[PDB]
C-alpha cells in the first residue's frame, strides 16, 4: 500500500485540458513539487504558532505563511480562493 | 360624448375569490400619492392572467 | 493660576468617604465588572431556562421580542468606494463599484485587508 | 443520514480529509483547527491548477498530445513568479531554456 | 473658502450651586438619566435646572491629593481632563456602578440638598424600553439602599414626551423616538404604550458619528493628523441634511452643476557642424518666411510623436499582462525559437527583454516630443473623472502646497449618514426601516386591512409625534410626511409634531407628570412593595415598562 495524489490532478488537467496525456514521471515531479509545497508551508504555519505562544493551528496562521511564502499576486488570489473556499464549506447551516 | 377613466400603479395585492370559477377579484393599487383598493369582475381577472401579472407591475 | 484652578474647583467640589449623602448604613457590595456583550447572554439563557421550565408560557415584551425584524423588500446596492448606485461587483474581493475608473484605480490595485475594512460598514466580512 | 466528503462541501477535488491526517501526525502543532486542511486543500488546489495550465499550453505548443518533463520545465523556467519560488529545484529531465549574448553573436 | 474646524469652545465660568433656602423635603426631583447627556431639576420649574454630559474622569496633581471630582460640566474646563471623560454606559446599558454613585452625588450636592438618613425626596427616573431583569433590580438596589428615597417611578422618556404633548393621558398617538444610541416606533392606544408591538433599530447618534468617522477615514487613508471625536460630531452637526429622496438624489450628486453649490470644503565634425549651423539657419529663415507652415508642420509633428509615444506606451501596457494573447504570442515564438540563419538570429536577438531600454526609448521619445513642442512654440482633464470630483470637487488640485494637503471635502455623506435609520443594511443591521416599521403597525396590525383602515389607525395617523435628541437633523419631517402619504390610503390626513428643542420634552413630561396630575401617585412604589414583593416587581401602569411574560 502507497499514496499517490495521482486521481486528483489528473482530474484537475481534465477540467481544463480533455485531450492531454501523461508521463508518469510528470506525477512524480508534480507529486513531489505538490508535497513540497506542503512541507514549507505547514512549517511556516508551525513555527509561526510556536512563535505567538499558542498550540493551535487554525486558518489564519496559514494565511500568513501564504503571504510569507507565495508571490504577491500569487499570494493574493490564493488568499482569494483560500477564502471562497473556507467561507463555502462554513456555510453549512 | 364619452368619458376616458384610468387606473394605474403598482399592484400591491391580489386575491380572487370563487363562488373552479372565480367569483370576483379584489386588486389594490399604490402610486406616489396614495393607494386605492378596486373590485374586479373575472371577465377583467382573464386579461389580467392574459398579461402575466404579478405582485409589484405597474 | 492656571495650575490652581483645577485644585481649586476640585477642593470646591470635594466630599470624603463617610458621605453625608448616603444612608447610615453602607455595606457595599462587590461586583463584577459585567460587560455589555454578556449581559443579552446571561438574560437569554434566564429567558430560556423559565421557558423550558413553563413548558415541561409566551413571552410578552422582552429585550429579543422588542427588535425589529429584517425586512422584505430587497435592499439596494450601492458602491462600496464611493456611495453611488454600485452596478459591479469584482469577483475577487466581492466589493461592489460604479465605473470603470473606479475599479482600474481604487479596486484592483488595491492592498490586501482593506477589503475586509471596507466590507466591515455593510457587515459582509 | 448519510453524507459525503468536506472536498465538494468545499467545493474541492483534492482530498481535505488525507491533509488533515498529514497535518495530525505530522507532528507540526499539538492542536489543529477545522479550517486549516480546507485553506490549505484550496491552496494545493490552485498552484496544481496554475501549473497544468501552463504545462498544457506548453504541450500545445509543442504539438504534442502528452506531458513532457520538458514543457513543465519551460513552463516553469518561462514564466518569473515561477522562477522565483522554484529557482532552487532541478527538474529532473528539464534541460537549459536557449540563451545566447549578444556580444556573442556574429555582429560583423 | 474652507472652513477650518476645531475642538468645542471650553466652559470658563464654572457651574453654580443651587441655593440652600429652596429646599423642600417634599417636593420630587425628575432626573433623565441619558446616554449623552443628564437632565435634572426640581418638579416645581418648568426648565431644568443642571444640563451636562453624563461623563466624568479623575485627576492627577503633583501634590499627591487625588482630587478626582472632575464631574459632568467641570470636564468641560481643560483639553487634559476632558479627553480622559469616561461615561458609565457602556452600550446602551449601564456596566460599572461607583461613578453613577459618584454623579448621583455630585449632582444632589449640586441640588442644594442636605440629607437625613438618605434623601427623603421621592426620584422621576427614566429606563429602557424593555430593559433586562439585573438592570431594574440593580436600580432598585442602589436606589433604595445607598440613598433610601421614599418614592420611585420608571417609565420611557419617549411616553413622557408623548405625556407632555397630551396631558389629558388618554390620547391616541404614534412616538419615534431617535436616541444616542437606539431608535424606538413605540404605539399608544388611549394613553397607554402598546409595548407589545414596539420595535427597536439599532442605530442612533452615537452611530452616525462613527460612520462618519469610518467612511472619512476610508476616504483619506493619507491624512497628516488625527481628529477626535468631537470634531466628527460637529461636522455631523452643521452638515446633514435628509434627502426628499434619496434615489433620485444620489444619481446626480456629482454633477457638475450640483457639485458647486452642495459641496462644503472643510480643512568631419566641423562639417557636421557647419551643416547644422546651416540647418539652423535655414529653420531661423523658413520660420521667418512662413511661421504659419512651419507651426503646422511641427504641430503634426508633435501629434506623430506622441502618437507613437502612446502606442509605444500601450504596447508596454500589454505586455505586462500574463494572460494577454501577447504573452502568448511571446511564448509561441520562445517555443519556435527552442524548436529551431541570419534571420532567425535576429529574431533571438530581437526578442530578449528591455524594460530599461523602453524606458530610455522612452525618454528619447518625450525629449523628441519636447523638441517639436519647442519648434511649434519657435514657429486627462479632471471634468470628465468621477474619482478627482468625488475626492476634490469641482476644483483643481495641487498636492505640493500644504493648505489643501489638509482639506477635506463632504459631498456624498451629507444624506449618507442620515439614511441609515432609513435603510439600516447600509449600516450592517439587518433590520427594517422607520417607514416600513411604520407601514407593518398602521396597515397590517390593530384590526386594520390594507386599503381599509380603522378607526384606530385614522386617531394614530392624525397624531404622529418625532421626538429624540436626534431630531435635530434637517428634513426629517418632510421626509417622513412623503412616505406616510407614499403607502397611506388616499385623503387620509397625516399631522407630525417636532418640537422646538426635542431633546428636553422628556424633562417636562416628568414635571408635568409629577406636578400638573395627582395621579402621578398611581405609578409610586414605596418601601413596603419593594420589601414584600422584592426587586422582581413590576408595575403594569400606563407609562412604564411591563411583565415579561403573558
Amino acid at each position: 500500500r502507497k499514496e499517490t495524489y495521482s486521481s486528483y490532478i489528473y482530474k484537475v488537467l481534465k477540467q481544463t485540458h480533455p485531450d492531454t496525456g501523461i508521463s508518469q514521471k510528470s506525477m512524480s515531479i508534480l507529486n513531489s513539487f505538490v508535497n513540497d509545497i506542503f512541507e514549507r508551508i505547514a512549517t511556516e504555519a508551525s513555527k509561526l504558532a510556536a512563535y505567538n505562544k499558542k498550540s493551535t493551528i487554525s486558518a489564519r496562521e496559514i494565511q500568513t505563511a501564504v503571504r510569507l511564502i507565495l508571490p504577491g499576486e500569487l499570494a493574493k488570489h490564493a488568499v482569494s480562493e483560500g477564502t471562497r473556499a473556507v467561507t463555502k464549506y462554513s456555510s453549512s447551516t | 360624448k364619452e368619458t376616458k377613466e384610468v387606473y394605474e400603479g403598482e399592484v400591491t395585492e391580489l386575491t380572487p375569490e370563487d363562488a373552479k370559477t372565480i367569483s370576483h377579484v379584489i386588486v389594490g393599487l399604490k402610486s406616489a400619492k396614495g393607494t386605492k383598493t378596486l373590485r374586479l369582475d373575472p371577465t377583467i381577472y382573464e386579461s389580467i392572467q392574459r398579461e402575466k401579472v404579478s405582485i409589484g407591475d405597474v | 493660576e492656571r495650575l490652581l484652578f483645577l485644585r481649586s474647583v476640585g477642593e470646591r467640589n470635594e466630599i470624603g468617604f463617610p458621605s453625608r449623602f448616603k444612608s447610615a448604613h453602607y455595606k457595599k457590595p462587590t461586583r463584577r465588572h459585567k460587560s455589555a456583550r454578556q449581559l443579552i447572554s446571561d438574560e437569554n439563557k434566564r429567558i430560556n431556562a423559565l421557558l423550558t421550565k413553563a413548558n415541561k408560557l409566551v413571552p410578552k415584551a422582552t429585550y429579543f421580542s422588542v427588535e425589529a425584524p429584517p425586512s422584505i423588500r430587497p435592499a439596494k446596492k450601492y458602491c462600496d468606494v464611493t456611495g453611488l448606485k454600485g452596478f459591479y461587483k469584482s469577483p475577487t474581493n466581492n466589493i461592489r463599484y460604479h465605473n470603470a475608473e473606479i475599479y482600474q484605480l481604487i479596486v484592483k490595485p488595491m492592498a490586501p485587508g482593506v477589503d475586509q475594512e471596507y466590507l466591515k460598514l455593510r457587515g459582509a466580512n | 443520514k448519510a453524507s459525503q466528503s468536506r472536498s465538494a462541501k468545499a467545493g474541492l477535488t483534492f482530498p481535505v480529509g488525507r491533509v488533515h491526517r498529514l497535518l495530525r501526525r505530522g507532528n507540526y502543532a499539538q492542536r489543529i483547527g477545522s479550517g486549516a486542511p480546507v485553506y490549505l486543500t484550496a491552496v494545493l488546489e490552485y498552484l496544481a491548477a496554475e501549473i497544468l495550465e501552463l504545462a498544457g499550453n506548453a504541450a500545445r505548443d509543442n504539438k504534442k498530445t502528452r506531458i513532457i518533463p520538458r514543457h513543465l520545465q519551460l513552463a516553469i523556467r518561462n514564466d518569473d513568479e515561477l522562477n522565483k519560488l522554484l529557482g532552487n529545484v532541478t527538474i529532473a529531465q528539464g534541460g537549459v531554456l536557449p540563451n545566447i549574448h549578444q556580444n556573442l553573436l556574429p555582429k560583423k | 473658502k474652507a472652513v477650518v474646524i476645531d475642538d468645542p469652545p471650553l466652559r470658563q465660568t464654572p457651574e453654580p450651586f443651587d441655593e440652600q433656602s429652596a429646599y423642600n423635603p417634599q417636593s420630587p426631583i425628575a432626573i433623565d438619566f441619558g446616554s449623552s447627556k443628564l437632565r435634572a431639576g426640581f418638579v416645581n420649574h418648568a426648565t431644568p435646572t443642571h444640563i451636562f454630559p453624563n461623563a466624568l474622569t479623575k485627576f492627577r496633581d503633583r501634590k499627591l491629593n487625588k482630587n478626582f471630582t472632575f464631574v459632568g460640566n467641570d470636564t468641560l474646563l481643560d483639553q487634559a481632563v476632558r479627553s480622559q471623560s469616561r461615561s458609565p454606559f457602556d452600550g446602551p446599558f449601564v456596566t460599572n456602578w461607583n461613578l453613577t454613585e459618584e454623579i448621583l452625588d455630585y449632582t444632589f450636592h449640586h441640588l442644594g440638598v442636605v440629607p437625613d438618613n438618605g434623601i427623603p425626596n421621592p426620584i422621576l427616573l427614566t429606563e429602557r424600553l424593555a430593559t433586562v431583569q439585573s438592570q431594574r433590580t440593580n436600580w432598585y438596589q442602589i436606589l433604595f439602599e445607598t440613598y433610601n428615597v421614599p418614592g420611585v417611578t420608571f417609565g420611557i422618556d419617549s411616553l413622557f414626551s408623548f405625556y407632555n404633548y397630551n396631558p389629558s393621558g388618554n390620547k391616541t398617538g404614534l412616538v419615534i423616538s431617535c436616541g444616542h444610541e437606539d431608535t424606538n416606533v413605540i404605539p399608544v392606544v388611549d394613553g397607554a404604550g402598546i409595548l407589545t408591538d414596539a420595535k427597536r433599530i439599532n442605530w442612533g447618534g452615537h452611530q452616525a458619528v462613527d460612520y462618519l468617522n469610518d467612511l472619512m477615514a476610508l476616504k483619506y487613508p493619507y491624512f497628516p493628523t488625527k481628529m477626535s471625536y468631537l470634531q466628527y460630531e460637529t461636522m455631523y452637526k452643521d452638515y446633514c441634511y435628509v434627502s426628499r429622496n434619496y434615489d433620485e438624489d444620489i444619481e446626480k450628486i456629482l454633477t457638475l452643476e450640483n457639485l458647486d453649490t452642495n459641496d462644503v470644503v472643510v480643512e568631419e565634425k566641423e562639417r557636421v557642424a557647419k551643416e547644422e549651423e546651416e540647418k539652423k539657419l535655414k529653420e531661423q529663415q523658413w520660420r521667418e518666411t512662413d511661421l504659419n507652415g512651419w507651426i503646422k508642420d511641427k504641430r503634426l509633428k508633435l501629434n506623430k510623436l506622441i502618437k507613437r509615444r502612446k502606442e509605444k506606451l500601450k504596447l508596454r501596457d500589454e505586455m505586462k499582462d500574463r494572460k494577454s494573447q501577447v504573452s502568448q504570442n511571446r511564448m509561441k515564438n520562445l517555443a519556435s525559437l527552442a524548436e529551431d540563419n541570419d534571420e532567425d538570429w535576429l529574431i533571438y536577438t530581437d526578442i530578449t527583454q528591455n524594460p530599461e531600454a523602453f524606458e530610455e526609448a522612452l525618454e528619447y521619445e518625450y525629449k523628441d516630443i519636447v523638441e517639436l513642442e519647442r519648434l511649434l512654440l519657435e514657429h486627462y482633464d479632471w471634468r470628465n473623472s468621477i474619482l478627482h470630483l468625488f475626492l476634490r470637487g469641482p476644483r483643481p488640485h495641487d498636492s505640493e502646497n500644504i493648505h489643501e494637503q489638509h482639506q477635506m471635502h463632504l459631498n456624498v455623506e451629507r444624506i449618507r449618514v442620515p439614511e441609515v435609520i432609513f435603510q439600516p443594511t447600509m449600516g450592517g443591521q439587518d433590520q427594517a426601516g422607520i417607514c416600513e416599521l411604520s407601514e407593518t403597525i398602521l396597515l397590517k396590525k390593530f384590526g386594520s386591512q390594507p386599503g381599509k383602515l380603522s378607526q384606530t389607525s385614522i386617531d394614530m395617523v392624525n397624531n404622529v409625534l418625532i421626538t429624540g435628541g436626534n431630531a435635530k437633523v434637517p428634513g426629517l419631517k418632510e421626509r417622513i410626511v412623503k412616505e406616510f402619504t407614499g403607502f397611506l390610503p388616499t385623503g387620509t390626513n397625516i399631522t407630525v409634531n417636532m418640537s422646538s428643542d426635542p431633546s428636553l420634552d422628556a424633562w417636562k413630561g416628568m414635571a408635568a407628570l409629577a406636578r400638573n396630575e395627582e395621579q402621578y401617585r398611581k405609578t409610586v412604589i414605596s418601601k413596603k412593595e419593594y420589601e414584600e414583593y422584592g426587586p422582581e416587581y413590576i408595575k403594569e401602569h400606563k407609562l412604564g415598562n411591563t411583565k415579561y411574560f403573558e
